[PDB]
């Protein structure tokens, strides 16, 4: 199929691997473990330490709709705007309450 | 009555994605003129952006290349051969993509991906056996990451000299920056850096861990929650990034604009509707706040394939930019907001410094906005109003846009690249062999 | 008229009161007796207060 042949032509035209990089030193080879994570790199250092929490009190927003929330649900710990959203919050499927806390970074773990 | 019957048919915008579009042959024209340019006055300029790697020749006004820092490599089972890609050639059709940076972080971490990106950069620049290299660097880049990047440049590519500088600060000097407060919001982070006598006070810089990547991720969560019952389209972070770019804006009065945002009157104008591609073969919805939130003023039926395949952004038009100003309240980032960060610098830190002269007033006369993630509407105006309330009355506060928010850091690095100031800061290969890649020349635009 | 940003004593009794509005801040050196007037009103940091500085 010409479209597939053209697609082959594109990837063959785009591929780097078929190209010899003459500027690349052929003798140099990396340490395979070099791809450390940022947590590991900091741990191996034991300035990229650069902010702190606010002391101003925090505004309250509805976990469902982001509108201002007067209310904090005791049961599910979601903040909610009104009786319509409280009703919906109490009828969420299993685990959806934690899914709303995850957007706030407040999930149970 | 049926007020929605009065409304026009909704205007709807197609989804957009990061996509392949055009090939780029090796630009050997550039190599030829680079050899013609005067001695000691050519360099390769690499803005090492987590959103886009920008590269080109110092003697030119634009990068010749702008490429996502991604690779794709796979063994094709049918052609029997390896394929390798770096950048938009990854179509971003197997999409086995890997990214050079750690997620949401301005620091390079996949060095094999980084080498593939640089190979692509040099091939497209036409390097065919070299010029010295100017590399932009994260504001407090980790020593190990500086070490690793140096090793690749000197030992794999053999380059004669390398210098690292900070994209925020190059942008400032390109815009006649002399003393000021540099406010950068990038893909990876938001920074506020005081700059004095053209020299940055990096000891007084602050990083907010929110940026244009985090906005795309956060917008994705909010959409997957809004339609938690099920959206048929394949929601991904790349689509929401274009939604944040196209539709979000900063509020000038968040908690009063927000409190009325879902009111039915005029929600037809406040909502914006994104269409995913589809195939076709006394108490009701008109009083439901959740209907207005999810579907706007129009009635909804799940029979219409088109209407089932569209998202309504609504409150997320303003809720997403406001994370910069209210990180803990909107997204739970336990960090001070942008106005409180910049205010604490001007109010507390700089007037405490010895020998600083007229702090804050000297800095306050040029608050400067850098980086693509500042390009939201009202971003400057919001920052001005916020700072104005923290400063003695009548203080000469100015907030200023960079002339370009994304290329301008490369343009600054390119102009600086071959100056005597830069060439004093260059590290040669032999200096690298003496000192190792962790050593760096202290200079006004670079890390300590 | 503004939100109280600071209430710092500066005398053995004279305060500095910081006042804030949406348009800027100002600091006022307080006569010891108007300070007591401010103290009989239950003013604290974060309160909004009105002051007639002449009367
Ligand atoms: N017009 C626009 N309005 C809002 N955001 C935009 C606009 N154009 C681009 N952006 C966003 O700005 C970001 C790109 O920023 P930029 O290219 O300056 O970052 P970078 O240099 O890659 O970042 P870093 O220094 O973190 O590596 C992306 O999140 C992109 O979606
Ligand atoms: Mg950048």
């Amino acid at each position: 199929q010409s479209a597939q042949a053209a697609h082959q032509a594109l990837v063959e035209q785009l591929d780097l691997h078929s190209i010899h990089k003459t500027f690349r030193n052929p003798n140099w080879r990396p340490n395979q473990r070099r791809n450390k994570t940022i947590k590991a790199i900091l741990g191996e250092s034991q300035t990229n330490i650069e902010s702190a929490p606010s002391l101003a009190p925090m505004k309250h927003y509805c976990d469902v709709t982001g509108l201002p929330a007067p209310y904090l649900d005791p049961k599910t710990r979601l903040r909610y705007h009104n009786k319509e959203i409280f009703a919906m919050i109490r009828n969420l499927p299993q685990g959806m309450g934690e899914q709303f806390l995850e957007a706030r970074g407040a999930h149970t773990v | 009555d049926e007020p929605w019957k009065r409304l026009p048919p909704p205007t709807v915008y197609p989804v957009k994605e990061a996509r392949f579009e055009k090939y780029i042959p090796p630009q050997l024209d550039g190599r030829e003129r680079a050899l013609a340019q005067p001695p000691g006055q050519v360099a390769i300029v690499i803005d090492n952006g987590s959103h886009s790697v920008r590269a080109g020749w110092n003697f030119e006004d634009k990068p010749r290349l702008a490429i996502p820092p991604i690779m794709s490599k796979y063994r094709d089972r049918k052609m029997g051969k390896t394929f390798s890609f770096a950048g938009s050639d990854c179509y971003a059709a197997r999409s086995h993509i890997r990214n050079a940076f750690e997620a949401g972080t301005g620091i390079v971490s996949n060095w094999d991906v980084m080498e593939h990106v640089l190979d692509y950069v040099f091939v497209k620049l036409g390097m065919n056996e070299d010029m010295p290299i100017v590399m932009t660097e994260a504001v407090a880049n980790l020593p190990y990451s500086r070490k690793s990047m140096s090793e690749i440049i000197f030992e794999c590519y053999g380059a004669p000299s390398l210098v690292y500088g900070i994209d925020s600060l190059f942008s400032f000097r390109h815009n006649q920056g002399q003393t000021g407060l540099v406010v950068s919001s990038s893909y990876s982070a938001t920074h506020v850096i005081p700059v004095y006598n053209r020299k940055a006070l990096l000891s007084q810089a602050i990083r907010l861990n929110w940026g244009g990547w985090h906005m795309a991720e956060y917008m994705l969560k909010l959409l997957k929650l809004k339609y938690y019952t099920g959206f048929p389209g394949k929601l991904n972070s790349s689509q929401t990034e274009h939604m944040v770019r196209d539709f979000c804006y900063v509020s000038l009065d968040y908690d009063r604009e927000l409190a009325g945002y879902l009111d039915w009157t005029g929600l037809e104008d406040r909502e914006r509707i994104v269409q995913y591609p589809y195939t076709e073969e006394q108490r009701d919805w008109s009083k439901s706040l959740l209907h207005a939130f999810r579907y706007g003023p129009r009635p909804f039926d799940p029979s219409s394939q088109a209407e089932t395949h569209r998202v309504h952004l609504n409150v997320e038009r303003i809720r997403v930019p406001e994370v910069l100003f209210q990180p803990a309240a909107i997204a739970g980032v336990d960090q001070a907001g942008l106005v409180e960060i910049a205010g604490d610098i001007l109010c507390q830190r700089l007037p405490s410094l010895p020998g600083i002269q007229d702090a804050p007033d000297a800095f306050l006369r040029d608050v400067f906005l850098t980086g693509g993630n500042t390009l939201f509407q009202n971003f400057d105006e919001r920052l001005r109003q916020g700072l104005m309330a923290l400063l003695p009355v009548g203080a000469p506060l100015r907030v200023r846009r960079a002339q370009d928010a994304i290329l301008d850091a490369w343009r600054g690095a390119a102009g600086w690249a071959c100056t005597e100031e830069a060439k004093a800061a260059w590290i040669t290969r032999e200096e690298y062999l003496e000192k190792g890649g962790e050593y760096i020349k202290e200079h006004d635009l670079g890390n300590a | 008229e503004g939100e109280v940003t600071e209430m710092t004593p500066e005398e053995a009794s004279t305060l500095l009161i910081g006042l804030k509005s949406a348009r800027g801040q100002k600091k006022l050196r307080l006569d010891p007796s108007i300070y007591e007037a401010i103290q009989k009103e239950r003013v604290q940091v974060g309160d909004v207060i009105y002051i007639e500085t002449n009367t």
